RNA sequence: CCAUCUGUGGGAUUAUGACUGAACGCCUCUAAGUCAGAAUCCCGCCCAGGCGGAACGAUACGGCAGCGCCGCGGAGCCUCGGUUGGCCUCGGAUAGCCGGUCCCCGCCGGGGGUCCGGUGCGGAGUGCCCUUCGUCCUGGGAAACGGGGCGCGGCCGGAAAGGCGGCCGCCCCCUCGCCCGUCACGCACCGCACGUUCGUGGGGAACCUGGCGCUAAACCAUUCGUAGACGACCUGCUUC
RNA sequence: CGUCGCUUUUUGAUCCUUCGAUGUCGGCUCUUCCUAUCAUUGUGAAGCAGAAUUCGCCAAGCGUUGGAUUGUUCACCCACU
RNA sequence: AGAACUGGCGCUGCGGGAUGAACCGAACGCCGGGUUAAGGCGCCCGAUGCCGACGCUCAUCAGACCCCAGAAAAGGUGUU
């Protein structure tokens, strides 16, 4: 139907790429905690070249023209047009298969996040090399959104402890209840079987 | 290159105990605690044996940028294991011309209001890194001492001194004026 | 009662880089990601199922509102897990991205 | 190619759109900064500009030219009888901005308030709120208009109060209520929401919002002057006489290659009714108007402590092409935007 | 921290390449990458094989550095790997992954029919467990 | 400017000075990690508010008509796409996962010793329903909650887009809602395609069809002049 | 004494474009951009005592005028800054 | 600007060089299947979604493919 995708952790080219792919196949793909997208390169050599990308700026009127979006979610949103035939109408419709939301709205808080290890800083980059968060170069370029976004994240996080608490709670007890078995006539054929 | 390792260690003393959590350190002593985290710099941390507490770190894989990082771990380390036991106390000299530097604390023993800075009439206020004390000396004229724990939150704040007492619009080679640091000693001394 | 069709996306017509050419398709068949294990799918009849608002059936004893196209499978088409069908009409790139429906039928398993 | 002698640009480009703004009552763009700790207060309040006059004070300032004596100011007076407090909005924040939690509105609302949800008073039926009212008493929706306090009081970071101007009090011909909608920025949010049921559908003076010689800001729109030229509307140079076609002209509208007209140009268009921002009027006076009729209702206003009069502050005339001043007023040193008769919303 | 190592003698499981899912002995480091390996009971012959071909096993074996073949089959055999490899919990998660890749469709169904069946066991037992824990919580 | 009044602060940092500190046993502003830093830069303040959204008010009688809500069955019209759902820790990566005695936060959470597992099996290469053809006879095992609902009543949770979820008491009812076994039946349509679901979908027009309600307002015309090229805009219009 | 470059605000060289026509000097007026920075912010260096200067760095936010002669661009002068 | 030798463009499409007269492949009746040249294979955009091999390099102006669309002398305890 819809898969969900956590952005954090996640490179910003190599994660759009394959949203833009997948978004052309014909899925509806929503990334969500679009926020903490890491990017390559030193944080100060990013902030150069999105203060280079905010001149790009029409002479005769700046209103029409290049819309410069800053906030993180519109960031990733640009960076998938920019990887899609948006001129014509097939790429038109692809990117309305695209849904992405900065932080995490609560339709999509208590689905299952997947991640993409394709695109993960964890897997790709080499590790004694920098990256830049696309947070904080959104909250050094117009952002003003940040601190009202951190705060609802503890605010969702601390109630999603307390779900996996008693999630953990509820696996402990069917596990102690699947010691007292009474069933072992039916765990000959699953672990002769792969269990 | 990539080379196969390279190891320093570091002794422990025993009024000193080292624990760690990962390539978090955590130092006890007796005059506090304080601890860095070094999650930044790809090495692992050992700590191996009972009653003798010898700290090992050693990198497995490197280049010769990260192999130059393997001393500044264990260099950081001896800064805390001197700092737990015996502090750090950066006293320092004002030096003047026809001016006399007028220099108190408000706060404490951390905020530092300097007046009478080559005559102006602007006050200089410091207020410092949490973690060091302002102390002005006795039995000496015009010698600051500061006393702390830890050597990057005395000597960043021994540094703020001597920055803000700058001579502008000037010649900075006569007109020798400023609070400069003078000496790099201990709080408890020769243990 | 239940699904005796692998599920299967259109995803373009055989091009170079200008030039497209309409009378293969090449499609997705999903769950299969490589040039080696494709091999199971060459030959299968493969379907695209749609809708108009007039009325055909063959066995339904009334006709309804679905019509289809049908087709087969070629053979593969690179080292990533696609596959090129010819159909007998061509598709009409309306289906670009919806599904298709690829059958079992003539089989050697 | 390189002008030979610089000059600086007509007009600003931060003010661009010289448009007909979209509102007759000044929007507050941006309401002063609420803390806990300090007291519970209003921060805006409506009025209406009356005129100008001047004064004449003793001058306190050590150091210049002019210390103690007297020097003459230009002052508008602005009169603003007491607002009546109505709704109370709650706003909880997002990652797109505030918004409006829900609302919740007087039990008995007056008449003039509702004269402005209608474009045409006489041909309705004036049945606005009569299903809302019952809702107040009769229990079933009153249990739960004290459930939509709560949910206030629990979630919405920052609260708001809807007011209105008693227009009955003024002499001007319109008799519609201009509805604001002011914020309360006082202490944590449960006391500052029991500071607005408190005082639902009750007045709330001047002199409890706004202070003497306390520093506000005035909001209004500006002069409507029309569709005027060039020469008028940025203040560009005229052309000598003997120029065909046209004196009060820009010349060279622009060079050849950006090949469209920038938006950095001057040329004709509307003149006037802009929104504007003053910033920095001082308070002079918070004077209050025609009180008793015990033993009179005394004028009494602009009766400094040397002046000792039976006058008021209205002048011998009434003022000119508003009318004749009665209620409590403010008056701020220099000038302020707007025509005699305005709203203009004064704000700290 | 880094509790395995590669070392003369240290076996190893490959994973992928030409002899994917048979272990090897580690004889001689080659350089940087590449090791010398073989394995004499486990039927992969004497050869480099790439670092990121192959998976650490916790068995070392003490054979000397760079032996024939003769002396690394003595230490295979006297340590019994082969016996040990099967009773560890790691090959049995690779036994247990290929009779699942190897499960016909009758068989297919007899799982289904039989995990549908203990599964109602544990969630009428479950549900028991819960209803004498608000038990104790009511007094 | 020929009179008068007003013009607004934060952040990351550039230059540069430094901190600790290796490489290079010392040194060193740097290689990892830090500090100060400005008419620049971004934001605030301010100007305009998107084929961008909220919150709230009022929702057409008269003389027959008319309009919402809920409960419905009955047909035809138009747009089509899918053929089982996963109902949630935070994260780390030179590291993490689970279970756990003891001393601390109004009968729950913070810690440490201890025991586990780990190319993760308390493994979305996975997990639960399930591949349910139905029913009847007819025994075993499993199970004493019944499970669907037009039920009625009740609570309380979820505001970032809450539009969803959980619990409880009565109730027409089931005591066949599973696994193995006994028995014989149903369109066995005579080898063949668009089958099988979501779905008593989405959108519109009407009619037989039960109950509950609802009885306005925009625009013109008129006036105003805080507004004006014209449109627009701000206003008035009660038998006092 | 050498020697290596950049720029197209000078002039050339060229003749690709326009001869069924692209209105040809300067001034006026108005906008915007570049930095190879005159001033202004923050700095480094002097043969920087102070004052005044000079050489460099980040740097184009903001300013860079009033006149006598002259068609002048340019020039030259008066005066302020 | 002017010669020589061979090819080309002018007369000539097609694939590749984003774009293009001449470059690189290659020449054309109207089609189906097969295969390739030059070129390529993150995503626009057909094909590396290979468990590709080995090294080199960090830029506060990185670099990135004949013709071809930007640069030198000199210098660097930056690394090899
Ligand atoms: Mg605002």
């Amino acid at each position: 139907q819809v898969l969900v995708l956590d952005g954090r952790g996640h490179l910003l080219g190599r994660l759009a790429a394959i949203v833009a792919k997948q978004v052309l196949l014909g899925r509806k793909v929503v990334v969500v905690r679009c926020e903490g997208i890491n990017i390559s390169g030193n944080f100060y050599r990013n902030k150069l070249k999105y203060l280079a990308f905010l001149r790009k700026r029409m002479n005769t009127n700046p209103s029409r023209g290049p819309y410069h979006f800053r906030a993180p979610s519109r960031i990733f949103w640009r960076t998938v047009r920019g990887m899609l035939p948006h001129k014509t109408k097939r790429g038109q419709a692809a990117l309305d298969r695209l849904k992405v939301f900065d932080g995490i709205p609560p339709p999509y808080d208590k689905k299952k996040r997947m991640v993409v290890p394709a695109a993960l800083k964890v897997v790709r980059l080499k590790p004694t090399r920098k990256f830049a968060y696309l947070g904080r170069l959104a909250h050094e370029v117009g952002w003003k959104y940040q601190a009202v976004t951190a705060t609802l994240e503890e605010k969702r996080k601390e109630k999603a402890k307390i779900h996996y608490r008693k999630k953990k709670q509820l696996m402990r007890l069917r596990k102690q209840a699947e010691k007292n078995v009474e069933k072992k006539i039916d765990k000959y054929t699953e672990v002769l079987k792969t269990h | 290159m990539k080379t196969i390792l390279s190891n320093q260690t570091v002794d422990i003393p025993e009024n000193v105990d080292i624990t760690l959590k990962g390539r978090t350190v955590i130092v006890k002593g007796p005059r506090g605690t304080l601890r860095r985290d070094f999650n930044h710099i790809n090495v692992e941390l050992s700590l191996l044996g009972k009653k003798k507490k010898r700290l090992r770190v050693d990198k497995w894989w490197g280049n010769r940028k990260e192999l130059a990082t393997v001393r500044t771990i264990c260099s950081h380390v001896q800064n805390m294991i001197k700092g737990v036991t015996l502090g750090f106390r950066y006293k320092m000299r004002s030096v003047y011309a026809h001016f006399p530097i007028n220099v108190v604390i408000q706060e404490n023993g951390s905020l530092v209001e300097i007046r009478n800075f080559l005559g102006e009439k602007y006050i200089r206020r410091v207020r410092m890194r949490p973690g060091v004390a302002c102390s002005v000396s006795q039995a000496q004229k015009d010698e600051l001492i500061l006393e702390g724990n830890d050597i990057e939150l005395v000597s960043n704040s021994a540094a703020l001194i001597q920055q803000a007492t700058t001579v502008k619009n000037k010649d900075i080679r006569k007109f020798l004026d400023g609070i400069y640091v003078s000496e790099k000693g201990t709080v408890q001394q020769a243990d | 009662s239940g699904r005796l069709w692998s599920k299967a996306i259109f995803a373009g017509y055989k091009r170079g880089l200008r030039n497209q050419r309409e009378h293969t398709a090449l499609l997705k068949i999903e769950g299969v990601y490589a040039r080696d294990e494709t091999e199971f799918y060459l030959g299968k009849r493969c379907a695209y199922v749609y809708k108009a608002k007039n009325n055909t059936v063959t066995p339904g004893g009334k006709p309804n509102k679905t019509r289809v196209i049908w087709g087969k499978v070629t053979r593969a088409h690179g080292n990533s897990g696609m596959v090129r069908a010819k159909f007998r009409s061509n598709l009409p790139a309306k289906a670009i991205g919806h599904r298709i429906r690829v059958m079992l039928y003539p089989s050697r398993i | 190619s390189h002008r030979k002698f610089s000059a600086p640009r007509h007009g600003s480009l931060g003010f661009l759109p010289r448009k007909r703004s979209s509102r007759h009552r000044g929007k507050v763009k941006s309401f002063p900064k609420d803390d806990p700790s300090k007291p519970v207060h209003l921060t805006a309040f409506l009025g209406y500009k009356a005129g100008m006059t001047h004064i004449v004070r003793e001058v306190d300032r050590p150091g210049s030219k002019v210390n103690k004596k007297e020097v003459v100011e230009a002052v508008t007076i602005v009169e603003t009888p007491p607002m009546v407090v109505v709704g109370i909005v709650g706003y909880v924040e997002t990652p797109r901005g505030l918004r409006t939690f829900k609302t919740v509105f007087a039990e008995h609302i007056s008449d003039e308030c509702k004269r402005r949800f209608y474009k045409n008073w006489h041909k309705s039926k004036k049945k606005a709120f009569t299903k809302y009212c019952k809702k107040w008493q009769d229990e079933d929706g009153k249990k739960q208009l004290e459930k939509d306090f709560s949910s206030m009081k629990k979630y919405c970071q920052v609260i708001r109060v809807i007011a209105h101007t008693q227009m009955r009090l003024l002499p001007l011909r319109q008799k519609k209520a201009h509805l604001m909608e002011i914020q309360v920025n006082g202490g944590t949010v449960a006391e500052k929401l029991d500071w607005a049921r408190e005082r639902l559908e009750q007045q709330v003076p001047v002199n409890q919002v706004f202070g003497q010689d306390e520093m506000i800001d005035v909001i209004g729109v500006t002069k409507g002057k029309g569709y005027k030229g060039v020469t008028s509307r940025w203040h560009t140079k005229k052309l000598p006489r003997k120029t065909h076609r046209g004196l009060r002209k820009v010349a060279c509208i622009g060079a050849w290659h950006p090949a469209r007209v920038a938006f950095s140009v001057a040329r004709a268009g509307q003149k006037g009714y802009h929104h504007r921002t003053e910033i920095n009027k001082k308070i002079y006076k918070i004077g209050q108007g025609y009180l008793i009729k015990d033993g009179k209702l005394i004028k009494n206003n602009a009766s400094t402590d040397y002046d000792l009069s039976d006058k008021s502050i209205n002048p011998l005339g009434g003022f000119v092409h508003y009318g004749e001043v009665t209620n409590d007023f403010v008056m701020l040193k220099g000038c302020v935007v707007g025509t005699k008769k305005r709203v203009l919303t004064l704000r700290k | 921290v880094f509790r395995r190592f590669v070392e003369v003698g240290r076996v190893a499981y490959v994973s992928f390449g030409p002899h994917a899912g048979k272990l090897v002995a580690i004889v001689d480091v080659i350089d940087q990458n590449r090791a010398l390996v073989d394995g004499p009971c486990t039927q992969v012959r004497r050869q480099a094989m790439p670092f990121k071909c192959m998976q650490l096993t916790d068995f070392i074996l003490k054979f000397p550095h760079s032996a024939h073949q003769k002396y690394v089959r003595q230490a295979w055999q006297k340590a019994d790997i082969n016996t040990k490899w099967a009773a560890t919990r790691w090959a049995k998660k690779i036994e247990a992954r290929e009779r699942k890749a190897k499960m016909t469709d009758f068989d297919r169904f007899k799982v289904m029919k039989a995990k549908k069946m203990r599964n109602r066991i544990i969630k009428n037992e479950v549900k028991k467990l819960q209803k004498a824990a608000l038990l104790k919580a009511s007094p």
